[PDB]
Order: structure tokens, then C-alpha cells, then sequence
RNA sequence: CGUAGACGGUGAGAGCCCGGUACGUGAAAACCCGACGUCUGUCUUGAUGGUGUUCCCGAGUAGCAGCGGGCCCGUGGAAUCUGCUGUGAAUCUGCCGGGACCACCCGGUAAGCCUGAAUACUUCCCAGUGACCGAUAGCGGAUUAGUACCGUGAGGGAAUGGUGAAAAGUACCCCGGGAGGGGAGUGAAAGAGUACCUGAAACCGUGCGCUUACAAUCCGUCAGAGCCCUCGACGUGUCGUGGGGUGAUGGCGUGCCUUUUGAAGAAUGAGCCUGCGAGUCAGGGACAUGUCGCGAGGUUAACCCGGGUGGGGUAGCCGCAGCGAAAGCGAGUCUGAAUAGGGCGUAUCCACACAAGAGUGUGUGGUGUAGUGGUGUGUUCUGGACCCGAAGCGGAGUGA
RNA sequence: CUGUGGGUAGGGGUGAAAGGCCAAUCAAACUCCGUGAUAGCUGGUUCUCCCCGAAAUGCAUUUAGGUGCAGCGUCGCAUG
RNA sequence: AAGUCCAAGAGUGCGGCAGUGAGACGGCGGGGGAUAAGCUCCGUGCGUCGAGAGGGAAACAGCCCAGAUCGCCGGCUAAG
RNA sequence: GGCAGCCAACGUGUUGGCUGGGUAGGGGAGCGUCCUGCAUCCGGUGAAGCCGCCGAGUGAUCGAGUGGUGGAGGGUGUGG
């Protein structure tokens, strides 16, 4: 209501009119006027404390492993030559599930380049994992030095 | 996120009016009117559920007094003499007899003088 | 075999929101307020008490001042460092930081409420009697700066 | 807004160390001629807050 | 097929149809930021380290007296800054700062001048995003929009989107002066014909079934005959663990919400419908209640690096010892002349000894102490803080 | 008396004086702003079920139609 | 000292939550009033209504009998 | 005959004893709407909205139960 434009006088006067008593154009009673409790911009990051969090993912991770849904692969697609059909083709002989997450490393770029297009399949950098894309696919694929680094990054 | 109202009072809406139908005037056609007076008639059902063992008790003892007076027999005096008989039959069985058969009532006013003692004014 | 389908939150975590004022059936009419009042339409301040001199208005005030030069210490308990050492041996500011009695950067005492059996050579500022004699009857050291 | 505390309050109480509030007794300042030796005698120290106000209060010094 | 499965339309859910998307390319001319060759300007009359002794370095200023402002500081014991008015200093054994005040020592040089980098803001432009709205919502304005309209004023301030796939928007005939309509045709549909998707409720009828013109009524409910329709077994209508619509006739029967001790009240509000309309929101804010991890440890803000919620970040925060105003002491502390008792605490208990049994206190040996953080809920604080509502107070403008 | 043209602006004007008039409004005009002025006052507060279940008392109040405390309520914990 | 002791959901302390502090009637003991009010002010381990459904006194909160989990076209009763 | 709360015994939820009127008010457990996440699914062989019939739940209601209009989007589940 304090943030509508004009009507800031009263809209006539209070006793011999008959109607009802109002006090401005842009009551919220009144249809055009402003809203009651108006919402603001605003924001709901909430901070989950770094055992939480890794106590989670580990959670999901010892799961994961339970049901042997984790793998290692030296490398995706051959070097210089992005080849998304490759990629299709070797996925496809390695698992059958619609979904497939896969760890690659940073500075491998053709088979990050090759496996973004298709839907299903999905691909994260092992310093970037997050427990919902762990929660979302149903395989999870390492690559060699990503769960290298990884394993030492727990470990130290 | 805003949530305008297109069913959720449509939906209560129609049922009070539905449950309400089969008045008069504004009574049947008109909500605010209906959920009213909707509430009332409820309430008269829930009243009257009981008062209907009553009334129904009271016109069950009506037709048997009826009977026993065309028998040449109180209704007092026939009730006691049938509870001195030590016979269980209930005013519903006894007012659907006097309906019916007579001959029953026949038995039964029979078996109450016979159960009925010597003198009704003795101090025992 | 669990899906982001699987999840669900602990028993009792989630308590409803209450809905106040939202139908008779629950809270109508009234919304917790009750009949008409002041608590009604508003509020009331928390230090009004119907108009006599609260608590914090008809008592006295505490006297003296609050030393802002005052100088802060940290105790450090004889049976602490007891348990803390068994083999005992020389022990400094860092070795109390490292073991987590007291903040680094902060100042250091000790008292001897507790009893000392082993040799502990102890580096600190400010000794108490109690602490010295128990030093000295453990058959060590303890030097103060 | 952060909550502000009440600065009354905070003048005149101070917290015990399992959370009793501890209070000077009243009636001191002055008028001490006919007051009887002993009346101030069990007048002067400290006590504990009744658990009467002990609510209001506490609500008081933290706001 | 795919280094492109973003997005719209095409007669219905299209990456294989197009607009197009990954990815490459490309400017004759112009504009803003980034290098590379005449020319211009300065001093190498100058520069670096070495032994005693005779007007300048910012003036009506610092400061002072009165009177006022702004730093938490509201003349309080009041430092520091500034201003109006009067007075008014030294040039270094000079000053003022070091929170009314100074002896010895301790740290900086006032009245002169400017200076990028971190920050705030977005009328405008570009590219995107949304557990933001979808025509009484969202900007007043999806449409003649600050238009119509009101007020000569400063000004106030509206309502009004959807045919269809495309206008293929109904040739022609007939009734009618036209408006309006019926066929024939268009179209999938004209129960889509421009007053045009879906079309409810209040609203106004028609036709059908039943009831009612001896009838005293918060209008309904509980019984309840008759009439009409329907479903099965049995014949022409009769029952059957029957439904439906009406209901003649008897019992009972004083609308709803407020505010009240008290309402059918002849106390208040509602003509009706369709929508709109009320405990919401932010903080390392605080308390208590469930839930999660670690544990004598629990933890981070701001901020740095990843088209991403991730990793770093020990500055602080809350309990781990309290007592006292305090110096200070410390499982004790304060009061006190005092083991002489008290107040507060030593998590709480069990067992062993001593006293009175003035109710419990006094010393030993054991199990040995639980808070912090986010999540959600109730309350509380400051914000307008559940919503609507006054005559009135101040500033700026418009009009005789 | 009247046409024309101008000047006097809100704590101000003007006022053959009535608290008259200043654009149908005047014991302080009108429009915007602070402004969601402020309300111990009135009204309203929308889905359902299950359990328990009050007071109209005392004290004090620039207080009596409000408020805070105590009793009366509910939920949990503890001695049972 | 006993009795309910598969619980009155009894007591006391603490913690979280708001309501109330406008009562009325009747029976008792009273004041004022004129032993007048349906009056006022008290007391009541008084009751009722408030915050209560049913029957009875024609209607009628407060009097009399009696505590509505739901249903039954079942029986016994209280006041009357 | 049925639902619901408390309590005792035993068990991997039956039996047995009581209670269930309630305004302000407290506590507990739920229905429905919009918008997101995902496992997935429905839908021009007719979705949503619209208007009925029959059923079922102790309630807010539900029916992946169907009839007439409508021609383009929605739903289960667990979450927020
Ligand atoms: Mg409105
Ligand atoms: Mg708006
Ligand atoms: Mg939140
Ligand atoms: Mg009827
Ligand atoms: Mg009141
Ligand atoms: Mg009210
Ligand atoms: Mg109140
Ligand atoms: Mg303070
Ligand atoms: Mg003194
Ligand atoms: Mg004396
Ligand atoms: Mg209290
Ligand atoms: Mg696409
Ligand atoms: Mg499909
Ligand atoms: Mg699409
Ligand atoms: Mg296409
Ligand atoms: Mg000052
Ligand atoms: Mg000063
Ligand atoms: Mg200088
Ligand atoms: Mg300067
Ligand atoms: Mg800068
Ligand atoms: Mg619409
Ligand atoms: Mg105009
Ligand atoms: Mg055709
Ligand atoms: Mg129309
Ligand atoms: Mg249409
Ligand atoms: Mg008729
Ligand atoms: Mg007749
Ligand atoms: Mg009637
Ligand atoms: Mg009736
Ligand atoms: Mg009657
Ligand atoms: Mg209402
Ligand atoms: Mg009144
Ligand atoms: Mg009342
Ligand atoms: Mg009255
Ligand atoms: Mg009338
Ligand atoms: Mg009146
Ligand atoms: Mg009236
Ligand atoms: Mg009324
Ligand atoms: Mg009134
Ligand atoms: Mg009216
Ligand atoms: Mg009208
Ligand atoms: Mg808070
Ligand atoms: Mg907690
Ligand atoms: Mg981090
Ligand atoms: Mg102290
Ligand atoms: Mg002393
Ligand atoms: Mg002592
Ligand atoms: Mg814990
Ligand atoms: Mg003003
Ligand atoms: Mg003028
Ligand atoms: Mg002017
Ligand atoms: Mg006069
Ligand atoms: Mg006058
Ligand atoms: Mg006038
Ligand atoms: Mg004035
Ligand atoms: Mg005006
Ligand atoms: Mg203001
Ligand atoms: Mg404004
Ligand atoms: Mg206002
Ligand atoms: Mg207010
Ligand atoms: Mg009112
Ligand atoms: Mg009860
Ligand atoms: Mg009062
Ligand atoms: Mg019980
Ligand atoms: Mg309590
Ligand atoms: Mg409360
Ligand atoms: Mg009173
Ligand atoms: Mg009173
Ligand atoms: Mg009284
Ligand atoms: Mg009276
Ligand atoms: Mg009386
Ligand atoms: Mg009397
Ligand atoms: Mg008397
Ligand atoms: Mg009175
Ligand atoms: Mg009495
Ligand atoms: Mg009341
Ligand atoms: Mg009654
Ligand atoms: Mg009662
Ligand atoms: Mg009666
Ligand atoms: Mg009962
Ligand atoms: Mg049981
Ligand atoms: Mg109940
Ligand atoms: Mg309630
Ligand atoms: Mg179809
Ligand atoms: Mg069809
Ligand atoms: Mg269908
Ligand atoms: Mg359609
Ligand atoms: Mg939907
Ligand atoms: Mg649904
Ligand atoms: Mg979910
Ligand atoms: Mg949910």
C-alpha cells in the first residue's frame, strides 16, 4: 500500500456520505490497491556445517558402492578427436541404465567436449561433486585420476 | 507464490447447496442463506433422532392401551400382570399383535388376569 | 537402492506450521488474542508493569566500577596436565596450545587444585603457592618469566 | 535490528553462575536516622531474585 | 544425426519441416581503450659521503572569555573539532595531542595546497535468469494511457486481451422498410457468425410430474397416505434385505456473527452473486522445545578460487570455575577481628567415619559432569507488524 | 449598481464584524509529501477431526472498559 | 489406620504457551436500602448459567431431576 | 454393534479397566490448492476447467468410477 502510486487523500469525507469509512484509494481492501504483506527480494542460502555435508555425501557414497554402482575407467575417447558416437557407443557396452554420472578430470576437455550433448548422462569434475547429481544418476562412473585425487584429498 | 481462488471455495460451495437442495425461495438457490439454515435442519435431525424413539414409544403404548381397553383391561393393570407372568415381549411386538391377531391379545389378556393377584389394595 | 524418491526426514523433525486465524474448526475469530484489548490490536512493552516503577526502577544501582585495565588470566589445572602428561617432561606455551587448554594467544596460569606424580618441567608467568609446592614435591621444575 | 539489551537493567542486576539473578536489597539511600540498627543489618547484601519476576526479567537483560 | 535433444511456429506432444541452435567466419567507413618512428621540456654551475661556532619553515593562527552546534558524551569532573563575537602567543630549553590537573622522563611538528585503487547509484543500452503474476493479479497503463473524464489548482484518475489454421468473415433465395431471421454453402465444429474459446452462480422463462384456494407458518426436520417414473421375481398388478420426484396430515421447532451476566430479540452487520481481503517478513539477535555430527572440544563471518550449491578462510562467538564493586583469591569466595557462622558456587548421587538427631552439617573412596551448531515450530525485540478507520500536526506549491 | 483589467495567500489575506468569505467545503482553504501520522476505541479474521479445560478473584497502577504479578488452564520433565 | 490404587488422569517444584481481572441468578450468614426492587457490596471445597445438549414448572440461562462418543421403530427409572 | 484417548499384562498388537459436552485458551494428528525436485506415467482412441449419476472414508473429502460440453495439457509417490 506505501508503494502504489497517488492516492494519498482521502477518498470523501466520514459522517452524511452514507458508505462505508475508508481512509486512502489504495487500501488493500480496495481491488487495484496494494497487496497486505508484500513480498521482498530475498534470499534462503542455509549453512550446513562441513561434517554435515561430508557426512552426507559420504553416506550416499557408501551406498552407492553397496549397490556396485561405481567404476574406473582409464579414459573416455580417444585424445585430439571428441567423438560424442564413441562415447554413446562405449557407455552404452559399459552399462545399460538411462542415467550415468562420470568423474572426469579438469584438464580433460574432449571427453567433457563429447559427453555434454546427450540428456541422460552427466559429467562433474571430482573437486565439484555434490550429493544431489550423486542422488540424481543411477551410475557413477571415476576416472582414474579423479578418484586418485579424490581418494587423497579424503585421506590428507 | 500467489494462489487465486477458483475451486477450493467452489468445491464447499456446491456441496452445502447440494445437501440443501429441495427448498423454497432463496433457501435452495442462495449460499449464504443455505449453510444457515442448512445447520438447522441438521440439527433438527439430530434432535429429533432421539425424540423419535419417544414418539414412537408413546404411539406403541397408545395402541396398546386401545387393545386392552377393547379386551376390558387397563394398560397398568395388563403390564403388571405380564411382568408378574415374567413374559419379555416388547410394545413393538405387542402394538404389531394388536394389528393383528386378537386371538393373541386373547391369550394375553387370559394370562394377565390369571397372573393377577387376589387383591390389587393388599398392604404385601 | 536409494533414489532421490527414498528420501524422507526424521520422525518428528517436521513440525507442522501453525495457521492462526484460519477457520473456526482450529483457531477462529480470535487468532490466540482472545477477546478485545491492547494485546488485542498490538502490544505491550515489556519493561510496563500498569504504570507503578518496575524492577529495574525502584532498586538501587551497584556500586564500584569496572576495572577496564583489568588484566586476564587463564587457569590451568594440575591434574589436567597430570593427565594430559603421563610421561611428563618439560611443558611450554606452545605444548598447552597444541594440547587445547587454553587459547594461543592468551596469557597463562596455573593453580594447584589438582595432584602432580610426575616430572613436569612447567614454563608459565604467574605461579600460585599451591602449584609451586606441588612442582616442587613431584620432584621437578617450574620457572615463571 | 539486532536486540538491544535494557540498559536499566542491566545497571542494577547481574547474572549468578547457574543462571539465578542476584539483586541488592532497596531501601538504603537515605532516611537512615530512625531506621533501627538491625533493620539495616538484615537489609545490606545480596539475594537471589524471586521466581516470581525471575521470567520478566530475563527477558529484560537479553531482551 | 548429433562439438547442435535451447527456444517458437507450421491444421494435435516435431533435435530428423522451417525460423534456428554447437561451431566457425566476416567490414569499405566511423568511435572508446592497448604498442610502434619528426618533434618538445628539464637539468650532469653541477653531484656523493666528512671535523666548531654567530632574520625563515604557512597569523589575527594556535590558544583564551562568552554564546551554540557535531563526535555515545543531553554541562556533567568534560578532552578533542567547528562556528559567531572580543582578546590574543613563540619559531624550536616552540607547541599541541595523549579523555578537569600537573614536576621528571615518553611519542608527533598547527595555522597552505592538492592526489588514482577498493565504495554507492542505474533515467539508458545489450545479453540472460525466476519453486515471480497471468487480465478485480501484475507498473495507473498487455487495448486511443497518464488517453477519456473530474477539478480553472498543485492535481486526481479510470474500465476495456482471446473467432478460427488461415478471412476460408456466410454467394444466392425467402420474411421484414431496416434492424433481425430461416435455409442453402464455408469450415472439424457456426451447441466458433465478428455482441465471436471454454460460459457456472445471482438473474428471467418455457414445457412436464406432483401439491395448494377452511388456511395462522425462522418455512425445516421425524413419521407419513396418495399421485407419477424407474429396477428385478412373479401376468393383466403384486411384492421386494427397492429406489427416485412430489408431498395432503400429526409430534418438535424463536436465523447467523459480534459485544455481552444476559438476545429470536423491537441491540449491531449483511439485497444477491463472481473474484479480491488479514500473524507475513530480515538479523552468526535471544530463550525453551524435537531432530543431526563431533566432543573436551563445537564451530565461522567478511573474503579468495570453480557459467554450479564445492574447496579454502581461526578474525570472533558460546560452556569448559566461580566469588567479589574492587584490588585480588580460587574449589573456594564475600561479609567479617575472628575454624564463627552465614550468603553464592563447587552437576547430581552411592558407600565409609564424627557430631547433634537444631531438621542436617562435617572429611574420605567410586561412578565421574555436555554444550555447541544448522533445520523447523511457539513466544518475545525493533520494523507499519493481524487488517480497515479520525478530527487533526509540519513542509513545498495552486488559485480572488 | 454593473462590465472590463489587476493586486492582497493559510496561522495568512480580507472582513460597515456574523467566527462571515477566500471556487457548493473554513474556529485556520485546496493538492502533494512525512504517511501504512497515531489509536488503552469499534469492526473482521476463512479447512476438519481427537484430548484436556478456565476466570470475571486479590494486590498496584494519571488506574477502574487496559495493564503486570499471584490463583484458576494446557504440554513436558522430576519426586511418585 | 484404611478405601479407588490397569488413576483420580490425584499432589509439589521447574520450564514453554495465552485467556481472564465487566459477572448474573438461586439457596444459606450478613451490611446499606423501607428487611423494595430482576438493587447494590461481601462471605460460600455452595450450586447453576456463563462455557450445557435432554425431560418437567405453558412459554422462560441461573429453580427442580439429570451430564449429549456414535447408532437402534429395545427395556428400567429420577424430577413431574 | 463401532470409532477414539489414557493405563496394566504379555507381545514383535491382541486382551483387559476406565474416560470421550465444552467458549476464551493449550496440546496432538490430518484434508485441500498453487509452484519446484526426481523415479515415472496419463492424455486428440479427448487433459484441464463445466454439469450430473453411482459409490467409499470417523473429517477437511476421495474414486487409475463413469455419462453430456471442451479441444490442450496434466498426474501417482516421497519431499520442499
Ligand atoms: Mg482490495
Ligand atoms: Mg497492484
Ligand atoms: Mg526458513
Ligand atoms: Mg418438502
Ligand atoms: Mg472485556
Ligand atoms: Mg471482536
Ligand atoms: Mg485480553
Ligand atoms: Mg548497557
Ligand atoms: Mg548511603
Ligand atoms: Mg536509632
Ligand atoms: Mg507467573
Ligand atoms: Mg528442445
Ligand atoms: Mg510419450
Ligand atoms: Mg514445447
Ligand atoms: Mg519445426
Ligand atoms: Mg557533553
Ligand atoms: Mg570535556
Ligand atoms: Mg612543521
Ligand atoms: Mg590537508
Ligand atoms: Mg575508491
Ligand atoms: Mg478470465
Ligand atoms: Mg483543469
Ligand atoms: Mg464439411
Ligand atoms: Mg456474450
Ligand atoms: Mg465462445
Ligand atoms: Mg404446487
Ligand atoms: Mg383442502
Ligand atoms: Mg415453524
Ligand atoms: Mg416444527
Ligand atoms: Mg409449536
Ligand atoms: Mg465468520
Ligand atoms: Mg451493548
Ligand atoms: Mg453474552
Ligand atoms: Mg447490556
Ligand atoms: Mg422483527
Ligand atoms: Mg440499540
Ligand atoms: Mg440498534
Ligand atoms: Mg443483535
Ligand atoms: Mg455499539
Ligand atoms: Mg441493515
Ligand atoms: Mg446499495
Ligand atoms: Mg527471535
Ligand atoms: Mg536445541
Ligand atoms: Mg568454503
Ligand atoms: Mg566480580
Ligand atoms: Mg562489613
Ligand atoms: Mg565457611
Ligand atoms: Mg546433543
Ligand atoms: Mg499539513
Ligand atoms: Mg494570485
Ligand atoms: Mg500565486
Ligand atoms: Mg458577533
Ligand atoms: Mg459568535
Ligand atoms: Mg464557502
Ligand atoms: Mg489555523
Ligand atoms: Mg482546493
Ligand atoms: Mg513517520
Ligand atoms: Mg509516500
Ligand atoms: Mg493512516
Ligand atoms: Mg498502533
Ligand atoms: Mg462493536
Ligand atoms: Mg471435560
Ligand atoms: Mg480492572
Ligand atoms: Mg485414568
Ligand atoms: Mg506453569
Ligand atoms: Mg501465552
Ligand atoms: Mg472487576
Ligand atoms: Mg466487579
Ligand atoms: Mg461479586
Ligand atoms: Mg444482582
Ligand atoms: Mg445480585
Ligand atoms: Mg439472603
Ligand atoms: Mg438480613
Ligand atoms: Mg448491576
Ligand atoms: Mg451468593
Ligand atoms: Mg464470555
Ligand atoms: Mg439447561
Ligand atoms: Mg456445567
Ligand atoms: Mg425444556
Ligand atoms: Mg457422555
Ligand atoms: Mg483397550
Ligand atoms: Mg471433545
Ligand atoms: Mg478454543
Ligand atoms: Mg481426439
Ligand atoms: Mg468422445
Ligand atoms: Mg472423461
Ligand atoms: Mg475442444
Ligand atoms: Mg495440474
Ligand atoms: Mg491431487
Ligand atoms: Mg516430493
Ligand atoms: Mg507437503
Amino acid at each position: 500500500r506505501g508503494e502504489v502510486s497517488g492516492g494519498g487523500k482521502k477518498p470523501y469525507r466520514q459522517k452524511g456520505t452514507g458508505r462505508a469509512r475508508q481512509g486512502s484509494t489504495r487500501a488493500p481492501q480496495f481491488t487495484g490497491g496494494g497487496t497486505v504483506h508484500g513480498p521482498k527480494p530475498r534470499d534462503y542460502s542455509q549453512r550446513t556445517p562441513k561434517k554435515m555435508i561430508a557426512a552426507a555425501l559420504r553416506g550416499a557414497l557408501s551406498d552407492r558402492a553397496r549397490n556396485d554402482r561405481i567404476h574406473a575407467v582409464t579414459e573416455l575417447v580417444e585424445g585430439q578427436t571428441p567423438s560424442t558416437k564413441s562415447a554413446k557407443t562405449f557407455l552404452g557396452t559399459l552399462t545399460e541404465n538411462k542415467k550415468v554420472l562420470v568423474v572426469i578430470g579438469r584438464t580433460d576437455e574432449v571427453g567433457a567436449k563429447s559427453v555434454r550433448n546427450l540428456p541422460g548422462v552427466h559429467v562433474i569434475s571430482p573437486d565439484q561433486l555434490n550429493t544431489y547429481d550423486v542422488l540424481n544418476a543411477d551410475d557413477v562412473v571415476f576416472s582414474v585420476e579423479a578418484l586418485n585425487a579424490y581418494i587423497s584429498a579424503n585421506s590428507k | 507464490a500467489r494462489v487465486k481462488r477458483a475451486l477450493n471455495a467452489q468445491k464447499k460451495r456446491r456441496t452445502v447447496l447440494k445437501a440443501s437442495k429441495g427448498y423454497r425461495g432463496q433457501r435452495s438457490r442462495l449460499y449464504r442463506k443455505a449453510k444457515e439454515q442448512q445447520l438447522h435442519s441438521l440439527t433438527y435431525a439430530y434432535r429429533d433422532r432421539r425424540a423419535r424413539k419417544g414418539e414412537f414409544r408413546k404411539l406403541w403404548i397408545s395402541r396398546i392401551n386401545a387393545a386392552a381397553r377393547a379386551n376390558d383391561i387397563t394398560y397398568n393393570r395388563l403390564i403388571q400382570g405380564l411382568k408378574a407372568a415374567g413374559v419379555e415381549v416388547d410394545r413393538k411386538n405387542l402394538a404389531e399383535l394388536a394389528v393383528s391377531d386378537p386371538a393373541a391379545f386373547t391369550a394375553l389378556v387370559d394370562v394377565a388376569r390369571a397372573a393377577l393377584p387376589e387383591d390389587v389394595n393388599a398392604p404385601s | 537402492v536409494i533414489k532421490l524418491h527414498d528420501l524422507k526426514p526424521a520422525p518428528g523433525e517436521k513440525k507442522a506450521k501453525t495457521r492462526v486465524g484460519r477457520g473456526e474448526g482450529s483457531k477462529g475469530k480470535t487468532a490466540g488474542r482472545g477477546t478485545k484489548g491492547t494485546k488485542a490490536r498490538k502490544n505491550v512493552p515489556v519493561m510496563f508493569e500498569g504504570g507503578q516503577m518496575p524492577i529495574h526502577m525502584r532498586l538501587p544501582k551497584l556500586k564500584g566500577f569496572k576495572n577496564r585495565f583489568r588484566t586476564e588470566y587463564q587457569v590451568v589445572n594440575v591434574g589436567d596436565i597430570n593427565k594430559a602428561f603421563p610421561q611428563g617432561g618439560t611443558v611450554g606455551v606452545d605444548e598447552l596450545v597444541a594440547k587445547g587448554l587454553v587459547r594461543k594467544n592468551s596469557l597463562v596460569k596455573v593453580l594447584g587444585d589438582g595432584k602432580l606424580t610426575v616430572k613436569v618441567d612447567v614454563t608459565a608467568n604467574k605461579f600460585s603457592g599451591s602449584a609451586r609446592e606441588a612442582i616442587t614435591a613431584a620432584g621437578g621444575s617450574a620457572t615463571e618469566l | 535490528p539486532k536486540a538491544k539489551t535494557h540498559s536499566g537493567a542491566s545497571k542494577r542486576f547481574r547474572r549468578t553462575g547457574t543462571g539465578k539473578i542476584v539483586r541488592q536489597k532497596a531501601n538504603r539511600r537515605h532516611l537512615l536516622e530512625h531506621k533501627p540498627t538491625k533493620r539495616t543489618r538484615r537489609l545490606d547484601g545480596r539475594t537471589t531474585v524471586s521466581a516470581a519476576d525471575n521470567s520478566r526479567i530475563n527477558k529484560l537483560l537479553n531482551g
